[PDB]
RNA sequence: CGAUGUCGGCUCGUCGCAUCCUGGGGCUGAAGAAGGUCCCAAGGGUUGGGCUGUUCGCCCAUUAAAGCGGCACGCGAGCUGGGUUCAGAACGUCGUGAGACAGUUCGGUCUCUAUCCGCCACGGGCGCAGGAGGCUUGAGGGGGGCUCUUCCUAGUACGAGAGGACCGGAAGGGACGCACCUCUGGUUUCCCAGCUGUCCCUCCAGGGGCAUAAGCUGGGUAGCCAUGUGCGGAAGGGAUAACCGCUGAAAGCAUCUAAGCGGGAAGCCCGCCCCAAGAUGAGGCCUCCCACGGCAGCCGGUAAGGACCCGGGAAGACCACCCGGUGGAUGGGCCGGGGGUGUAAGCGCCGCGAGGCGUUGAGCCGACCGGUCCCAAUCGUCCGAGGUCU
RNA sequence: GAAUGCCGGCAUGAGUAACGAUAAAGAGGGUGAGAAUCCCUCUCGCCGUAAGCCCAAGGGUUCCUACGCAAUGGUCGUCAG
RNA sequence: CGUGAGGGAAAGGUGAAAAGAACCCCGGGAGGGGAGUGAAAUAGAGCCUGAAACCGUGGGCUUACAAGCAGUCACGGCCCC
């Protein structure tokens, strides 16, 4: 559940460490991001020498929340933190690797690059 | 708040047409069907000490 | 809203209500019979039926849980000894209201005993 | 839009 | 149009395709017509239903003869459904097979009298920054010298809920004829022993 | 009529008998059936059992495993027929009923503070000993 | 001027339409797509941030769009009090000075009780020519009315290419609304356990008070809830707007019009959901009582029925509503299940000891689902038709 | 007949706001025409660098006892400064 | 009332005579009802006269589909002389 304000780990090697959503891209006014989402960030840390420095304005689609997200099977999931992944604007990772896992959910919204590059799909 | 007033005094009429919800109910009331007297329902006679056919206490 | 809430309040808080009922039971208990206003006394009932109960379980875990409310070995003593055992036979309902014909003067407040039942 | 006040916004007596 | 009398029992999910479906449960089953308006006699068209039987020790006699001149037990709840005219004496949960949408009809839970905030959802008031004993009040009523009065209908507080509401176009998860059970997906309006009403649906 | 009696029956055709008792403060392996386009597979999640939380056929249970650097926690419905088996790897001894707090403890404070439970591991052993 | 409180914000709307978006059009220097420009249209919608007291404005990120105005520049007996009108103090400036400045700066008392109208809810009374218990018709009101992306038709029509449809069809969203609590997630003032200090019971062990109106801490049922779940906007019919026609004169041609007839909007009427016969125009149907005793009236006892009183209630401020009142499961007990807590006390064994192990998923245990007449709803009372006239 | 006139009397708001720290109550016994409120007992809770005790100001019989309850006491009162 | 200088009220009437109501009755008392006194007791001490606002009890007329500075003019109904 994800909102401008919110802060994300970023799980890949793009350089950013950390992002600040400003916006969630889903419609005239989306209150929340969830898994699978874009939203537009800040960037709001970051190590020497990446694609990506601190400041700049990016896009990144969220694969892990804190908050539990539920499933038609009656199950749900939740992660220890709020991760996400930077993409451009053909929904495909900056990045050549992502760490941790990812959600399941994915999947279905055609990130199909990052669900394989990910080491666990829960 | 700016303490409100009545703007007006009330008239007899209309302090009286208030008034036309405020006559009491008389206590309702039945026999002792020991004793006879008038007591409420429900209630330990406090005549005869009487209830449920049964001596309960003491008057 | 109180939708399906048990309990009344009394217009105190926990700790009081909880020494209400106790002290309640400790004067139930003792006179066989007291006079409260009607609400006190059908919340009453419940509170020392329990008590009675455990009175007849007889067993020193049940002596030490009534101990909890009433903390008079005495008078616990009596529970056990002279009180339980009336009810050896009786399921449930140790306890009756029936409700008085006069209110308070002071304050118009309807009053009811509460009495072990024989 | 920000005109002057014309009442100078009450005393106690 | 299609109907029956019924109590709300209860809620849970089941499964159905690897999916968890809520459903609330139904008690329908049976309902006897004990009238039938006509439009010579009523001048509409519509079956009076009979629900859950009564002690007839509770049964007055007016009551009573309306129930003998249909050859009917004393039944607890009298209600019509409209438009629907039944060949049986009997109306029971078979007239609704699953996969079928009905519309369910229930009294609302009685949120008593309700502020402002959790009736119409207003936003209330601050809470700090200055809020001065206004944090779950309306705000603004109105005006000034024009119009100088409140418009009717204007969103106040006072009672909310314990009124009628139907919700629409339910799904049909399941239909147990041997226990006059109905199986509806998602939420129906009133409490656990609730009567309800279960009508075919209006939407196409 | 027993309104809880009803729901108990809608439920009874959908309740399984057939998954092994673990508590909170166990370690399990959950076998679950997972659909990944267009396929159906067995997809395995083992961990900690934080929460058991019942209400008849709609109890559920709560596990927690540390993937990849990330805490994962997963809500399972005891009665899911998505759950093929579910496998006692080890059992944990808990003092309370819900383990929340382990999600602030490192690897190494878990494990002082969740004892191999030896009386319950010696009851499995004692069964799975069949004629 | 014996007071009409004054900017901005917040809250709550409501109206206009010179229309920001969505819908329908004509013209285009309209190939397609996308625009321009005017016309019809007020049903709905019209985002979140940075700066400033700001309205306004610029800016960031989005959007179908980020409309403009009225309502005492809507709304301070609704809130705020940053701006601005007091008293303090300072800067620049003006003044010999006291002081002053559409120049600036920091600070600075915003009043518990609503009489009437109006508004939101809820009752009491009387009426609806016999008195009554139910079930209803719906005059007339209110609610709602939004919209985007992707896919298929089809890389087709159109274009050199880039680009890319109409019509029709299918899926998935955002915001909103109504209900709901199975799941997710909250609370759960005593439902369970752990812990400290102190005082106490009874010395140990075991417990109670207090440390908040829970001492603290970890949990937590029902309920009430949203972050959770179901469902809604329609479909459809009718009549129209701009606009397009058919047939067609006046006026041998032409003309949508003068006779007549079609097509045509998210708009209008109906349809959906809710209120509603005080709809005094007081409606309708089913059933029940009945022809009383004394001089369209009166007094009196009754009938069908009602009320009082009582046990209660996901009903509720009181009132009302609903269920029950011993030919009874209404509440309280008790019992069984659920659920929470997470293995009580006592004892036995092990350790010098703190402890640990077994008994034991034990003990405790609100509300949830039921059973059970053990306790209480004892016993009763008072109202309550005799039907006006053509 | 008016002077927000003066003095007095009586209305309206109204059976309304309130009844002065949220430290807190319950029962049994007694007295009496009358008791939630006075006396006694038991249970409960509050202060305890005080909400206990002793001085000095100031107050001036408020002290003790009997007999009272019209008024005073924010209710009651059999009790009381 | 004010520390003080100082400010500064309200408050008359039984009857000729107390003959100021023995005694009985309800009541804890207050109060009243009889008895009694008096020319008179709604002259009974809360006392001559006893206006008005104000509050009440009984009776007549009237009022629950109606629009108002409350009256006025007309007509009809009902009650009274
Ligand atoms: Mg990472
Ligand atoms: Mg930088
Ligand atoms: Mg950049
Ligand atoms: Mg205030
Ligand atoms: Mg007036
Ligand atoms: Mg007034
Ligand atoms: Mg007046
Ligand atoms: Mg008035
Ligand atoms: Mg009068
Ligand atoms: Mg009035
Ligand atoms: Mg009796
Ligand atoms: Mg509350
Ligand atoms: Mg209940
Ligand atoms: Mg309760
Ligand atoms: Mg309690
Ligand atoms: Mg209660
Ligand atoms: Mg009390
Ligand atoms: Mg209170
Ligand atoms: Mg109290
Ligand atoms: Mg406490
Ligand atoms: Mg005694
Ligand atoms: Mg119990
Ligand atoms: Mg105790
Ligand atoms: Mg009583
Ligand atoms: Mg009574
Ligand atoms: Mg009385
Ligand atoms: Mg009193
Ligand atoms: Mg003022
Ligand atoms: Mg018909
Ligand atoms: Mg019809
Ligand atoms: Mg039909
Ligand atoms: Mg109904
Ligand atoms: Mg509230
Ligand atoms: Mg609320
Ligand atoms: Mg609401
Ligand atoms: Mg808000
Ligand atoms: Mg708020
Ligand atoms: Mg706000
Ligand atoms: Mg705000
Ligand atoms: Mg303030
Ligand atoms: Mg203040
Ligand atoms: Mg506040
Ligand atoms: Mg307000
Ligand atoms: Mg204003
Ligand atoms: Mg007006
Ligand atoms: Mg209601
Ligand atoms: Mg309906
Ligand atoms: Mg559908
Ligand atoms: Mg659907
Ligand atoms: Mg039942
Ligand atoms: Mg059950
Ligand atoms: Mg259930
Ligand atoms: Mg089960
Ligand atoms: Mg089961
Ligand atoms: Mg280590
Ligand atoms: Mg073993
Ligand atoms: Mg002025
Ligand atoms: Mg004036
Ligand atoms: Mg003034
Ligand atoms: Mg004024
Ligand atoms: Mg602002
Ligand atoms: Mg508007
Ligand atoms: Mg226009
Ligand atoms: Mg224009
Ligand atoms: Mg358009
Ligand atoms: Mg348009
Ligand atoms: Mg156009
Ligand atoms: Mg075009
Ligand atoms: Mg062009
Ligand atoms: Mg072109
Ligand atoms: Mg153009
Ligand atoms: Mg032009
Ligand atoms: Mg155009
Ligand atoms: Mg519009
Ligand atoms: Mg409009
Ligand atoms: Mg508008
Ligand atoms: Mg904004
Ligand atoms: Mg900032
Ligand atoms: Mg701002
Ligand atoms: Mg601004
Ligand atoms: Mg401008
Ligand atoms: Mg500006
Ligand atoms: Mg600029
Ligand atoms: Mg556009
Ligand atoms: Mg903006
Ligand atoms: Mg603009
Ligand atoms: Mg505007
Ligand atoms: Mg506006
Ligand atoms: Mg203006
Ligand atoms: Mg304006
Ligand atoms: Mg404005
Ligand atoms: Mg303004
Ligand atoms: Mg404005
Ligand atoms: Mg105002
Ligand atoms: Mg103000
Ligand atoms: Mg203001
Ligand atoms: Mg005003
Ligand atoms: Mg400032
Ligand atoms: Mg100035
Ligand atoms: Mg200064
Ligand atoms: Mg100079
Ligand atoms: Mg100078
Ligand atoms: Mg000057
Ligand atoms: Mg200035
Ligand atoms: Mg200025
Ligand atoms: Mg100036
Ligand atoms: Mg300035
Ligand atoms: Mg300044
Ligand atoms: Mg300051
Ligand atoms: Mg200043
Ligand atoms: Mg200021
Ligand atoms: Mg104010
Ligand atoms: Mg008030
Ligand atoms: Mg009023
Ligand atoms: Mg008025
Ligand atoms: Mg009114
Ligand atoms: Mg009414
Ligand atoms: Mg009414
Ligand atoms: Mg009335
Ligand atoms: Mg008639
Ligand atoms: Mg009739
Ligand atoms: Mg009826
Ligand atoms: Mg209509
Ligand atoms: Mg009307
Ligand atoms: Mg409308
Ligand atoms: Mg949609
Ligand atoms: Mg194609
Ligand atoms: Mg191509
Ligand atoms: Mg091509
Ligand atoms: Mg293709
Ligand atoms: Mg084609
Ligand atoms: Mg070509
Ligand atoms: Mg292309
Ligand atoms: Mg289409
Ligand atoms: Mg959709
Ligand atoms: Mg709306
Ligand atoms: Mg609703
Ligand atoms: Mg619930
Ligand atoms: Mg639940
Ligand atoms: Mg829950
Ligand atoms: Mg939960
Ligand atoms: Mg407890
Ligand atoms: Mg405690
Ligand atoms: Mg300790
Ligand atoms: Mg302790
Ligand atoms: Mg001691
Ligand atoms: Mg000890
Ligand atoms: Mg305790
Ligand atoms: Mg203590
Ligand atoms: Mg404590
Ligand atoms: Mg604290
Ligand atoms: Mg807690
Ligand atoms: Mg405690
Ligand atoms: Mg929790
Ligand atoms: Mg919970
Ligand atoms: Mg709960
Ligand atoms: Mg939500
Ligand atoms: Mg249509
Ligand atoms: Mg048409
Ligand atoms: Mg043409
Ligand atoms: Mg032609
Ligand atoms: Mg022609
Ligand atoms: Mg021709
Ligand atoms: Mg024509
Ligand atoms: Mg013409
Ligand atoms: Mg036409
Ligand atoms: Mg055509
Ligand atoms: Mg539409
Ligand atoms: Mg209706
Ligand atoms: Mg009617
Ligand atoms: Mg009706
Ligand atoms: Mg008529
Ligand atoms: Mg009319
Ligand atoms: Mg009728
Ligand atoms: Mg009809
Ligand atoms: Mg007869
Ligand atoms: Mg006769
Ligand atoms: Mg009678
Ligand atoms: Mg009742
Ligand atoms: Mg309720
Ligand atoms: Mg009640
Ligand atoms: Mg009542
Ligand atoms: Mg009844
Ligand atoms: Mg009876
Ligand atoms: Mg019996
Ligand atoms: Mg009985
Ligand atoms: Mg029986
Ligand atoms: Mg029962
Ligand atoms: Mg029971
Ligand atoms: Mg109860
Ligand atoms: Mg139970
Ligand atoms: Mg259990
Ligand atoms: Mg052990
Ligand atoms: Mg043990
Ligand atoms: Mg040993
Ligand atoms: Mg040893
Ligand atoms: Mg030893
Ligand atoms: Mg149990
Ligand atoms: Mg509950
Ligand atoms: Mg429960
Ligand atoms: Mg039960
Ligand atoms: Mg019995
Ligand atoms: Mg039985
Ligand atoms: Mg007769
Ligand atoms: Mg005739
Ligand atoms: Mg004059
Ligand atoms: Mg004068
Ligand atoms: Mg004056
Ligand atoms: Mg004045
Ligand atoms: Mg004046
Ligand atoms: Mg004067
Ligand atoms: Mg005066
Ligand atoms: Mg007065
Ligand atoms: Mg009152
Ligand atoms: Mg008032
Ligand atoms: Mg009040
Ligand atoms: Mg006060
Ligand atoms: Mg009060
Ligand atoms: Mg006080
Ligand atoms: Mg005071
Ligand atoms: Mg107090
Ligand atoms: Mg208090
Ligand atoms: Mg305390
Ligand atoms: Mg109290
Ligand atoms: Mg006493
Ligand atoms: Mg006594
Ligand atoms: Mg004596
Ligand atoms: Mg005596
Ligand atoms: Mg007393
Ligand atoms: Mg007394
Ligand atoms: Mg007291
Ligand atoms: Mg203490
Ligand atoms: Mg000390
Ligand atoms: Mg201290
Ligand atoms: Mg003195
Ligand atoms: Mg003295
Ligand atoms: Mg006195
Ligand atoms: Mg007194
Ligand atoms: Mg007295
Ligand atoms: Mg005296
Ligand atoms: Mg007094
Ligand atoms: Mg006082
Ligand atoms: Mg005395
Ligand atoms: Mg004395
Ligand atoms: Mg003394
Ligand atoms: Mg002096
Ligand atoms: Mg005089
Ligand atoms: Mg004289
Ligand atoms: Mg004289
Ligand atoms: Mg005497
Ligand atoms: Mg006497
Ligand atoms: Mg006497
Ligand atoms: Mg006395
Ligand atoms: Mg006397
Ligand atoms: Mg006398
Ligand atoms: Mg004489
Ligand atoms: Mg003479
Ligand atoms: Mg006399
Ligand atoms: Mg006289
Ligand atoms: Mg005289
Ligand atoms: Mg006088
Ligand atoms: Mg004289
Ligand atoms: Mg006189
Ligand atoms: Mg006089
Ligand atoms: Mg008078
Ligand atoms: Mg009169
Ligand atoms: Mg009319
Ligand atoms: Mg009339
Ligand atoms: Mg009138
Ligand atoms: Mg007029
Ligand atoms: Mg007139
Ligand atoms: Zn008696």
């Amino acid at each position: 559940m994800i909102q401008p304000q919110t802060y994300l780990e970023v799980a890949d090697n793009t350089g950013a460490r950390k992002i600040m959503c400003i916006r969630v891209l889903k419609g005239s006014n989306a209150k929340y991001a969830t898994v699978g989402d874009v939203i537009v960030a800040s960037v709001k840390e970051a190590i020497p020498r990446g694609a990506v420095k601190e400041g700049d304005v990016v896009k990144a689609v969220v694969v892990r929340t804190k908050k539990e997200i539920k499933r038609p099977d009656g199950s749900a999931i939740r992660f220890d933190d709020n991760a996400a992944v930077i993409i451009n604007n053909q929904l495909e990772p900056r990045g050549t690797r992502v760490f941790g896992p990812v959600a399941r959910e994915l999947r279905e919204k055609g990130f199909m690059k990052i669900v394989s590059l990910a080491p666990e799909v829960l | 708040a700016k303490h409100p007033v009545p703007k007006k005094k009330t008239s007899k009429a209309r302090r009286d047409a208030r008034r036309s919800h405020h006559a009491l109910t008389p206590p309702t009331l039945v026999p002792c069907p020991e004793c006879k007297a008038m007591k409420p329902p429900h209630t330990v006679c406090p005549e005869c000490g009487y209830y449920a056919g049964r001596k309960v206490l003491e008057v | 809203m109180r939708h399906l809430k048990s309990g009344r309040k009394l217009n105190r808080h926990s700790s009081h209500r909880l020494a209400l009922y106790r002290n309640q039971a400790k004067s139930l208990l003792t006179h066989g019979r007291i006079t409260t206003t009607v609400p006190k006394a059908k919340e009453l009932r419940g509170f020392v039926d329990h008590l009675i109960h455990l009175a007849k379980r007889g067993d020193l875990h049940a002596r030490r849980l009534v101990l909890r409310d009433l903390q008079d070995v005495k008078l616990v003593r009596k529970l056990f000894d002279e009180i339980a055992p009336r009810y050896r036979d009786r399921q449930g309902g140790y306890t009756r209201v029936l409700k008085l014909a006069e209110r308070r003067r002071g304050d118009g407040a309807p009053l009811a005993l509460v009495e072990l039942v024989e | 839009v920000d005109k002057p006040p014309y009442l100078p916004r009450p005393r106690p007596p | 149009m299609k109907g029956i009398l019924g109590v709300k029992v209860g809620m849970t999910r089941i499964f159905r395709d690897d999916r968890a479906v809520p459903v609330t449960v139904i008690l329908a089953g049976p309902c006897p017509v004990v009238q039938r308006r006509t439009p010579e006699k009523d001048g509409y068209t519509a079956v009076q239903l009979g629900f859950l039987p009564q002690n007839p020790k509770r049964v007055n006699r007016p009551l009573k003869g309306h129930f003998a001149k249909a050859g009917v037990e004393p039944v607890r709840i009298l209600r019509e459904i409209r438009d629907f005219n039944p060949e049986g004496d009997t109306v029971t949960v078979e007239i609704f097979k699953p996969g079928e949408r009905v519309d369910v009809t229930g009294t609302s839970k009685g949120r008593g009298f309700a502020g402002v905030m959790k009736r119409w959802n207003f936003a209330g008031g601050p809470d700090s920054h200055g809020a001065h004993k206004i944090h779950r009040h309306p705000g603004s009523i109105g005006n000034r010298k024009t119009p100088g009065r409140v418009y009717k209908g204007k969103k106040m507080a006072g009672h909310y809920g314990a009124e009628r509401v139907t919700v629409m176009n339910l799904e049909v998860v399941d239909v147990i004829p041997e226990e006059n059970l109905l199986l509806v997906k998602g939420a129906v309006p009133g409490p656990n022993g609730g009567l309800v009403i279960v009508r075919e649906t209006k939407k196409a | 009529m027993n309104r809880g009696a009803l729901i108990k029956l809608v439920e009874s055709r959908y309740v399984r008998t057939d998954l092994p008792e673990f508590r909170p403060g166990d370690t399990v392996r959950v076998s679950y059936k997972v659909k990944e386009g267009n396929r159906t597979r067995i997809q395995d999640f083992e961990g900690i059992v934080i929460r058991i939380r019942r209400n008849g056929f709609n109890t559920t249970f709560t596990v927690r495993k540390v993937s990849y650097g990330v805490g994962v926690e997963r809500i399972f419905p005891l009665h899911s027929p998505l759950i093929q088996k579910i496998d006692i790897v080890q059992r944990g001894r808990a003092r309370r009923a819900k383990l929340y707090f382990i999600r602030n403890l490192s690897d190494r404070e878990i494990r002082r503070k969740l004892r191999a439970d030896r009386k319950r591991i010696d009851q499995d052993r004692a069964a799975e000993r069949a004629a």
